[PDB]
């Protein structure tokens, strides 16, 4: 995707969220961090995944932007410079979106494969079988040696 | 060999958790590094016992440990017995079934003669 | 379904929902978006499938625009210049009735073979139970070698 | 990273921050903290981690800005000097802030190698089964002497 | 640390406190009662030990700074001389983050130690083995003399 593309998609994802509320300098920073850590030049298969993240650490500093000024602290107003009054009592709403955009990431791009590995079961497979059997590394509980080593154990994981 | 009872398992919050895989020169690192070596070794002996934080954030405290058992009811099939009966059904058909207590062994015999 | 139906059959599922709340445009996005990851030029099957989607798209995209504006976040208003005074207290609105459209999809279309695969038990039908046998990847019970592998025990679980 | 980007960095992190809330000598003061203690001219892998500091460091002076100061402990307002009233009513909001983004690290640098080692299991690598064993200072099972010492038992646990 | 820098670097800790809200002789008197009781003169480690308690002590002195006046006990005020009306409704502020501060010394030196030996496991370490059996004050299960004592148990913990 190009420099232009991004804010075009953005803020359509974001309900045609305005410049003011969120600048197009800010947008490209949080799209140039991923850019360099995925290095989606050379591999255009994380197109989806830098997407994903952008829009997310986006939505994370609309909540900051909230704080750090005076909308977050403040729950009441009024105004009386005669015969006018006014009396109003997104920090919060921006809250629960993000925990919600956390759990449908389908809504940025549906090929993200997500919710595919919940439920993981052991010893049902042959290729996790033989992965775990072959690893140099393993240490299984056909290797105890006990008060001393013997030549009655092995001391590989994989079969001869 | 799966049996795994009794074993122990230790709680710790995240955050020296996370905070060690981050920063491997920090106090929480060298920690983790200890306990990992520390909970290895743990054998019954002349000085063994633990000491843990007795902090509390909810229900459910910060610091625990606990040794696992089987939460219900073990295996019933009682394998023992299931290998006797096939052994006895191997060894009738040679007439040598006696060893697992003129005969029958005697009378096979003759028979090849 | 062609361009222009769309919208039309959007529009009187959403209520007559008019067009300053969701643009044309809009609504041509998320539909051209499923469009090209279901081909329904090369398969019509996934008609229903593809009208699912892009409602709950649109729905989504309603639910953020209500966020990243005022409306979200006020909850009381007081209005007057003078004699006349206004006071009144659908982003709430918007939530529960994504969850109810997800739990009903059958007021989009019927033929979504909607909760049909909710119970499943295991070896009570010839067509499944061989499907799992005849797998080659399939590791099951009568493959436990122990030690060391010996010719008494099946490396395949298909049958010869 | 030089003593100017780390301002700049620091403000875009902190949703554009004003030089009023927090001075850029301040940050300078906590940037160079972090300096001095992982020698970052010498050891360039620690910049994500000195980065992390600081940013929290900034947070905690921020929070404690509120306290020493009138604005933590009123919660009212009254205005009055005529025909003009004002009644309205950021302590609260830094506070959760500073514990969310204790939570997410990523959001400053994905370098971070975060949540990577949170379930130990021992026993289950020879790498280190191996280190546990040949430390010298290790005491295990098998050095139970009883009441007085024997020389069936071994005094070292690494094998001969 | 000299005189002068001390009262420097607890403002800065403390969000640039005022002088009225705290003197510099009272920092002085915390300062000076963890030297004397450190000879930080003699021993230059304990100076991070020294400066972390001084702000907790001066911490201490803020809180009952609300107390034996009348700002602890208010929770009201009402001003009305005319037309001039004036309504408002840091003593529990300043309990919690004393409460904060002992939770997270690293905020004022990061050499601190802190969180270091939480989780003690007896009789897995040489050095600690050997040093409770060789302690001559030490009484352990294999000295039951019973009824009247016999040459046949141990009167001293280390072996011969």
């Amino acid at each position: 995707m190009t420099n232009e593309q991004v804010i075009e998609l953005v803020r359509v994802l974001l309900g045609g969220i305005t410049t003011e509320e969120i600048s197009d300098q800010t947008i490209i920073f949080f799209w140039t961090k991923w850019k360099l850590t995925y290095d989606l030049d050379n591999r255009p298969e994380k197109i989806p995944a830098a997407l994903y993240n952008t829009v997310v650490d986006c939505v994370r500093w609309l909540i900051v932007q909230e704080v750090s000024s005076g909308n977050s602290s403040i729950r009441e107003r009024f105004e009386k410079i005669g015969d006018e009054t006014i009396s109003v009592k997104s920090w919060e709403s921006w809250k629960d979106f993000l925990d919600w955009l956390e759990l449908n990431p389908d809504y940025i791009d549906p090929s993200l494969a997500f919710n595919s590995s919940l439920v993981i079961i052991g010893g049902v497979r042959k290729d996790e079988f033989f992965r775990v059997k072959n690893n140099p590394n393993s240490y299984n509980g056909f290797m105890e040696q006990g008060v001393y080593p013997t030549p009655a154990i092995p001391k590989q994981s994989a079969w001869p | 060999t799966k049996d795994m009872g009794g074993v122990i398992e230790l709680k710790i919050p995240s955050q020296i958790l996370n905070k060690a895989a981050m920063d491997p020169s920090s106090p929480e690192a060298d920690m983790v590094r200890g306990l990992m070596s520390d909970a290895a070794n743990a054998h019954s002996g002349e000085q063994s016992f633990f000491m843990l934080p007795s902090d509390t954030k909810d229900n459910a405290p910060q610091y625990s440990m606990t040794l696992k058992g089987i939460d219900g009811m073990g295996k019933q099939y009682s394998t023992a017995q299931l290998i006797s009966d096939r052994k006895k059904s191997i060894l009738d058909r040679l007439g040598a079934g006696f060893i697992n207590v003129q005969t029958i062994h005697t009378q096979f015999v003759q028979r090849v003669n």
